[PDB]
């Protein structure tokens, strides 16, 4: 007779995504594209 | 291990349920409880010697 | 004054040259090819480039 | 490894982790945390040197005021008292204070450059011409608890105001001395209180409502318990003989562990007990024995009060108070 | 109001309580072996993943490859299918001299090659069937996973001095023996071999002393008691009162550890059911521990391990104490202090006092029998 | 009778554990949103001013011009 709001499996199941992320998956995924179209490569280029 | 050769082999399938394994939990609490048990068997005995001795 | 204090083991440094090591070996262990399809183009003098085999 | 002692260590497990055994605690136990501070002093101050206080010096001027003589034999067996424990610590090697770090007695004055006569390098002062049998109480007296650990002052911004938020008393915007009197104040009404209870008859003749206020007062039941009489007497006089000593940092780790309640998840546990609820008395209080501090990882069980020699003898009083 | 016949059965529940927790709590979840929680291990190798359905596999010495045949070195991965089980074989420790290679059918073999497995022909199969590993093929080494002793608790002994005599009591305690003292004392010419006696003995006063002896014996005998000695009643209705209040105390307590035992092992139900639990929902479990890893939140200081060492000093030096169970290395003593109490009285008292307390206790004696 | 040291929940015990989880992975989820925003602002921004630029853009924060 738990007495919280028990939360469900799949909703455990969806934040399992959101909160197992590593630093290296932030790092690399998201710097690849800004490292690509940012300020040095496209970006830079095109706006100086 | 093979002739000349030695592998690791890994299953392919996908695990439905949990595999339990028997790891026996030690606590203090059952002897705990048989200690009391033996302790108040004793006074139980020492009462009833007494009650007979007594009263006889 | 005068604390008298044992020397602790977490303080030395015996573990950190090893540990960078090991990653250097990690690294390394995966540069491992085989035979078949290898060419790499030496020097003149016939003697290995640097960036070459890495 | 720098900070802790590792001779109290198992009575500081059985002060502060009694909510997870769920066994009762011994106020020896608590009182046994003064381990970190140092000896408690008082010297006495006469007309040429400070004097350590004693049981025996103690015991002596006790004894001369209950015997209710003149003054002029008071006075004179008091200073007789005094010279002799003079001379006996002079025999120990000085008070207690001069080798503790913090505090001292300065040796003579020295003699500066031609101030200095040949050998003697030193300037005794005036009451060196005194003799030392017209040694005098002034009347003055110097407490000093070398509470280096322990101390109201090096505790902080927030145990201070803890504590009398934890003891219901003003606590906001206002210095921790402000603070320190106001916990001072309220140890002596407790004491006060205590005082008049004794004269009035001890905890017996109060009621249960009186006695459950002033457990609430106390700090030390929570009305979410409905303990018995006997386990509210038997924890007033643990906090009485706790606050006889005068330290309200053992005090507030004594209070304290009646304050850890919790609360389970699940509606079906905890499930109704079986035992009945529990009960004590005055007698188990053990306060009239001394406990030594459990070597670490080696506790001792507890012995009741009633196993010891001449128990029937010594707790003659209170068997006569709940008798009556 | 509790008599102390009522507490075996109070012991029985908690046993039975305790019990129903260990036998869920005993059980533990294994390592996984879901393939897909375990695939990006094989994306990971050091060589690409050979999915090999066809053709050969061969062991040969070192040298020149042949022309055509795909190299495993040690850390190569390969997808296959081994007596109907898809399975995945990491290359490791291949011998010196030798090395081993994928043979497709298109390729030939080279001398001196040993086939160490083989695929059949299926080209219109559309799931092959891969490899049959015979006894003598291949040897599997199933790990032997040696389940070592059960951690059983040490059970402390206790000394049970009134059984003995329960039992004595239970042997005098007969009809038939009282029956033979009534017709023995009344009538014990019976018993004796009298005429023997008195033909033999040259004095009859040995005899008569005899007979004296035997009456005077068989009335000590029936008189006597069932214990050796007098009990000071007082003294052990004061420690029967006192152990009685230790023990209610005692369990008293146990019940409050075994509501977290029982808490605990109702959450392992849901572990065992596949339920993933929060940490902190899992924390909830744990009330006691819960308040008190909460305040140390509060406080801020996320270190740890010199409270451990200085709390179990058994510990000390041990980085991996958390990952042990010493509880059974370090037990509390099984001293008790009251030797040490008495011993310290009978030093500060005389002897003389003794011996007056040895007739304070005779003349108790004598009051309580007036 | 019940154990001791035992209550009923109350408001001032705070949030529960689940809840407690809940507040933490919220900064993880306006990860997902604010990384991808962040990569927009980048990408479609314009440079302010320029050497034909007879104008600067202004922003009057208090509306008092
Ligand atoms: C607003 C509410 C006002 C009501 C009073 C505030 C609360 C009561 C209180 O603060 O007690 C007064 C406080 C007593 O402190 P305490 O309770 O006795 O604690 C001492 C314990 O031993 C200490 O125990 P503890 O260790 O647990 O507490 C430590 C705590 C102790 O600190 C505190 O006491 C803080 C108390 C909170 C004060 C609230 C301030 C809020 C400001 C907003 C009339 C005033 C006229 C003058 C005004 C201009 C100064 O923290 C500190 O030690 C650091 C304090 C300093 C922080 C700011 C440092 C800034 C550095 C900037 C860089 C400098 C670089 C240059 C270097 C130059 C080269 C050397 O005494 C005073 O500060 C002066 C009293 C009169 C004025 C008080 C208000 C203004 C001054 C503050
Ligand atoms: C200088 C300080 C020297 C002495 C420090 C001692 C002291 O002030 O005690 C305050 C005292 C703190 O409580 P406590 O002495 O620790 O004892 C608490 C009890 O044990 C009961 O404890 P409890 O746990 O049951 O809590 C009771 C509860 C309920 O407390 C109540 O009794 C009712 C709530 C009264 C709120 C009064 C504050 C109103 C603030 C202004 C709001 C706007 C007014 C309208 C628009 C203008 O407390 C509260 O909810 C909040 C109380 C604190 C409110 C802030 C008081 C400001 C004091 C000024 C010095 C600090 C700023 C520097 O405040 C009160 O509880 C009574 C009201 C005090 C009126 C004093 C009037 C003089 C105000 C001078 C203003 C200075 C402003 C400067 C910055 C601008
Ligand atoms: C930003 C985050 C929020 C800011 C809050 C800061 C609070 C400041 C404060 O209260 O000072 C008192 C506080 C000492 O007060 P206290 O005597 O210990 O008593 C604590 C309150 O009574 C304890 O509060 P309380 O339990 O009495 O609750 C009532 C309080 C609580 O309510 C509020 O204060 C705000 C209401 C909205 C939030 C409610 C959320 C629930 O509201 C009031 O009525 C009095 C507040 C005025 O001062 C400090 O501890 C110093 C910290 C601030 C200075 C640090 C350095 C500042 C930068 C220096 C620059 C120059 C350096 C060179
Ligand atoms: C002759 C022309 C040049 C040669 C031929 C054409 C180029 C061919 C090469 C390939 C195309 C290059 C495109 C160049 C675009 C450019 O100019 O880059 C710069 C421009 C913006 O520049 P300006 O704003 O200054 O004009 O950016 C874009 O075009 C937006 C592209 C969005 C790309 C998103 C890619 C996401 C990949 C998935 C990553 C997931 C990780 C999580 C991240 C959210
Ligand atoms: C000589 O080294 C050059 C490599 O430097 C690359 C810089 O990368 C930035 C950070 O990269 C990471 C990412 C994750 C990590 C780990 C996996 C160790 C993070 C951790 C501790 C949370 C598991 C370490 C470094
Ligand atoms: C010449 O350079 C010497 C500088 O020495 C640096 C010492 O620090 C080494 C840290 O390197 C690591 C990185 C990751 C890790 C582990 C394997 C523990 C990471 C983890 C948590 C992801 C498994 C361990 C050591
Ligand atoms: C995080 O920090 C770890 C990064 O370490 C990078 C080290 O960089 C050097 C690696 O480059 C090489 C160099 C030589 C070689 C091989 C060529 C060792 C020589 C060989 C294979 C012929 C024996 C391989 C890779």
């Amino acid at each position: 007779a738990p007495l919280y709001p028990v939360l469900s499996q799949a909703s455990l199941y969806k934040r399992h995504f959101f909160k197992n992320i590593k630093l290296f998956h932030v790092v690399f995924y998201v710097g690849a594209p800004c490292v690509t179209f940012g300020t040095a490569a496209w970006s830079g280029s095109n706006r100086n | 291990l093979m002739n000349g050769l030695k592998m690791r082999m890994f299953s392919l399938a996908r695990q439905q349920a949990p595999k339990i394994v028997h790891k026996p939990v030690l606590s203090p609490i059952p002897e705990h409880l048989r200690l009391v048990k033996n302790v108040a068997q004793v006074q139980i005995d020492m009462l009833k010697l007494l009650n007979a001795q007594a009263a006889k | 004054a005068a604390p008298a204090e044992k020397p602790d083991p977490a303080l030395d440094a015996t573990k950190a040259l090893p540990k960078a090591l090991e990653e250097v070996e990690f690294f390394q262990s995966y540069a491992v090819r085989r035979k078949t399809g290898f060419h790499l183009f030496n020097r003149a003098t016939g003697s290995p480039t640097i960036v070459g085999p890495m | 490894h720098r900070l802790m002692l590792d001779e109290v260590t198992e009575s500081y497990k059985e002060i502060f982790y009694s909510h997870y055994t769920g066994q009762l605690r011994d106020v020896r136990k608590c009182a046994h945390l003064r381990l970190y501070d140092g000896t408690s002093t008082v010297l006495l101050l006469t007309n040429k040197e400070p004097v350590e206080l004693t049981s025996e010096l103690l015991q002596k001027w006790n004894a001369i005021k209950a015997a209710k003589l003149s003054p002029e034999e008071e006075k004179k067996a008091r200073n007789e008292a005094l010279i002799e424990a003079y001379k006996e610590q002079e025999l120990h090697g000085g008070p207690h204070v001069k080798h503790m770090q913090g505090y001292g007695i300065p040796a003579d004055t020295p003699l500066l450059g031609e101030n200095a006569k040949g050998d003697q390098y030193t300037q005794p002062p005036e009451s060196a011409s005194i003799p030392l049998e017209q040694l005098e109480w002034t009347g003055d007296t110097v407490f000093i608890p070398a509470e280096y650990r322990t101390e109201m002052e090096d505790w902080g911004r927030e145990l201070t105001k803890l504590a009398n938020q934890f003891l219901l008393l003003p606590w906001r915007f206002v210095s921790n001395a402000w603070n320190q009197r106001r916990l001072v104040s309220w140890f002596e009404e407790i004491l006060q209180e205590d005082a008049l209870i004794a004269k009035e008859g001890g905890v017996q003749a109060l009621s249960d409502d009186e006695l459950k206020v002033a457990l609430l007062d106390r700090a030390v039941i929570r009305c979410d318990e409905e303990l018995t009489r006997g386990d509210m007497e038997a924890r007033y006089k643990e906090i009485s003989w706790l606050m006889s000593l005068r330290n309200p940092f053992i005090v507030l780790a004594w209070q304290t562990g009646y304050y850890r309640s919790t609360y389970s998840p699940e509606d079906d546990l905890p499930e109704a007990s079986i035992l009945p609820k529990l009960n004590r008395t005055v007698l188990d209080v053990d306060v009239h024995n001394e406990l030594a501090p459990d070597h670490p990882e080696k506790p001792l069980p507890r012995v009741h009060p009633a196993l010891y020699p001449n128990s029937h003898l010594a707790l003659a009083k209170e068997v006569a108070v709940l008798a009556k | 109001d509790v008599p102390i016949e009522k507490i075996p059965e109070h012991a029985n529940v908690l046993l039975k309580k305790i019990d129903a927790c260990l036998e869920i709590l005993s059980k533990d979840i294994g390592e996984v072996t879901d393939a897909e929680a375990h695939e990006m291990y094989f994306e990971t190798s050091k060589f690409q993943i050979l999915h090999i359905y066809t053709g050969c596999v061969a062991s040969f010495p070192e040298g020149d490859v042949p022309p055509g045949a795909v190299e495993c070195l040690p850390g190569q991965v390969i997808r296959t299918k081994v007596n109907g089980e898809d399975v995945m074989l990491e290359i490791d420790e291949v011998d010196p001299g030798y090395q081993v290679c994928w043979f497709k059918p298109d390729v030939p073999l080279p001398e001196n090659a040993e086939i160490l497995w083989s695929y059949p022909y299926e080209p219109t199969a559309a799931l092959p069937t891969g490899t049959t590993w015979e006894e003598g093929q291949a040897n599997v080494l199933i790990p032997a996973e040696p389940t070592p002793e059960a951690a059983v608790w040490p059970p402390t002994p206790v000394t049970n001095v009134y059984a003995p005599m329960a039992e004595k009591l239970a042997l005098k305690s007969n009809p038939e023996l009282k029956v033979l003292f009534k017709e023995a004392l009344l009538q014990p010419a019976k018993l004796l071999p009298l005429d023997v006696d008195y033909q033999c003995s040259h004095d009859r006063e040995v005899v008569e002393a005899k007979r004296d002896r035997y009456l005077t014996a068989l009335v000590e005998a029936e008189q006597a008691p069932p214990l050796p000695f007098t009990p000071d009643v007082l003294q052990l209705q004061l420690e029967h009162n006192v152990l009685k209040g230790e023990l209610i105390d005692r369990l008293r307590a146990l019940e409050y550890t075994i509501v977290t035992e029982q808490l605990q092992a109702r959450l392992h139900e849901r572990r065992l059911r596949g339920d993933v639990i929060d940490e902190w929902e899992e924390l909830d479990y744990h009330p006691l521990v819960r308040d008190d890893t909460y305040l140390a939140i509060d406080f801020g200081d996320p270190t740890f391990g010199r409270y451990i060492w200085k709390l179990f000093p058994h510990t000390d030096g041990d980085e991996e104490c958390m990952f042990k169970d010493t509880r059974l290395d370090v037990l509390p003593p099984q001293v008790n202090p009251l030797n040490a109490i008495l011993a310290q009285h009978t030093a500060q008292t005389p002897v003389h006092r003794s011996l007056e307390k040895r007739l304070w206790t005779e003349v108790r004696a004598t009051a309580v029998s007036e | 009778v019940p154990v001791a040291n035992f209550r009923p929940k109350k408001p001032w015990d705070g949030p529960w554990g689940i809840q407690i989880s809940q507040k933490k992975d919220r900064p993880f989820i306006a990860m997902w949103i604010l990384f991808p925003l962040l990569l927009v602002d980048h990408l479609t921004r314009e440079y302010y001013a320029y050497w034909h630029s007879s104008k600067v853009p202004v922003t009057d924060v208090f509306g008092d011009f």
